[PDB]
């Protein structure tokens, strides 16, 4: 089977400019498990991004948590890039602090 | 345990 | 209560390398406390939670040996599955297993658990009676008739009904300060335009634990199901979880809508509106 990944981009704590936070990208509901995930800062890939150990849910689909520390500023744009065999092109989801 |  | 232990085992076969990758993860009340990955430095189960550190070398060695046993079990099962489905060679397949047990608030057994999946789909599972099997499809019937002849059921039940419960007890006592805690949800509502005379109202729940929670929107005293989006509870990254519930509201009438948060640690449900 093939399950496209569900993507959610968000910060651990409600963002606050100048205040150190954590940028999370929760990719889930996917299958098979090979998956590519990057975090973007103003459209660019962020080095040394940590992430969770592979896992899966009741329905058997996999999920991972990608994160990296950052200090949100007024204009800095963040996003999460995800590629998986179910996508024809990498899916990019922009971080909307005030969702 | 036996395999599948 | 309830309480539970689960082991999530995944095995992915890779082309050219006739050794599958085996990943097993253990959880208690849904918190990861042990893990084994065959692609590791020196494969061995490792503590995922602090309260697992008090385990001596003997504990790890034994646990790790079983993993070495499962690598084999999964190596053959994959090979057998490959056949049952008339699949080719040099491809990538997934076999997954879920096993564990649950307990009520009293710590007694509520249900035994054992189930398998291939390529992301249910394959065969032990029934709640821990004596019969349900086969997802044709091929699973082969495994089913094959497992009934050897009496695999009784053995799993032995484990699930006893050993499983015992180990869960120990884990529960060792890290009870960690596991038995509840973090009540903090809520707030956000406003966002959706259409010409339509608005989006988002109800937030942050920093709660365990992950279980219920969010509802209501008019007067009736819950809203239409144009009401509920997103999948997500991990905060520090042990707590987040979630939100949105509903499309007519511009100018927001005030007649209320959000409610129900959670283990809440004395009573949280009720809030836009402001």
């Amino acid at each position: 089977i093939q399950r496209t990944p569900k993507i959610q981009v968000y910060s651990r704590h409600p963002a606050e400019n100048g205040k150190s936070n954590f940028l999370n990208c929760y990719v889930s509901g996917f299958h098979p498990s090979d998956i590519e995930v990057d975090l973007l800062k103003n459209g660019e890939r962020i080095e040394k991004v940590e992430h969770s150990d592979l896992s899966f849910s009741k329905d058997w689909s996999f999920y991972l948590l990608y994160y990296t520390e950052f200090t949100p500023t007024e204009k800095d744009e963040y996003a999460c890039r995800v590629n998986h065999v179910t996508l024809s092109q990498p899916k990019i989801v922009k971080w909307d602090r005030d969702m | 345990y036996p395999a599948l | 209560g309830p309480h539970s232990m689960r082991y999530f085992e995944t095995a992915v076969s890779r082309p050219g390398l006739e050794e599958p990758r085996y990943i097993s993860v253990g959880y208690v009340d849904n918190k990861e406390f042990v893990r084994f990955d065959s692609d590791a430095e020196n494969p061995r189960y490792e503590p995922r939670a602090p309260w697992m550190e008090q385990e001596g070398p003997e504990y790890w060695e034994r646990e790790t040996q079983k993993a070495k046993g499962q690598e084999q079990w999964f190596r053959v099962s994959l090979r057998n599955l490959l056949g049952y489905y008339n699949q080719s060679a040099g491809g990538s397949h997934t076999l997954q297993q879920m096993s564990g047990c649950d307990l009520g608030s009293d710590w007694r057994l509520l249900r035994g658990y054992l189930q398998f999946a291939y390529e992301g789909r249910d394959y065969i599972a032990l029934n709640e009676d821990l004596k019969t099997w349900t086969a997802a499809d044709m091929a699973a019937q082969i495994t089913r008739r094959k497992w009934e002849q050897s009496g695999a059921a009784e053995h799993y039940k032995a484990y699930l009904e006893g050993e499983c419960v015992e180990w869960l007890h120990r884990y529960l006592k060792n890290g009870n300060a960690t596991l038995l805690r509840t973090d009540s949800p903090k809520a707030h509502v956000t406003h966002h335009p959706r259409s010409k005379g339509e608005v989006t109202l988002r109800c937030w729940a942050l920093g709660f634990y365990p992950a279980d929670i219920t969010l509802t929107w209501a008019l007067n005293g009736e819950e809203l199901t239409q144009d009401m989006e509920l997103v999948e509870t997500r991990p905060a990254g520090d042990g707590t979880f987040q979630k939100w519930a949105s509903v499309v509201v007519p511009l100018g009438k927001e005030q007649n809508y209320t959000c409610r948060v129900y959670h283990e640690g809440l004395p009573e449900p949280l009720t809030l509106r836009w402001e």
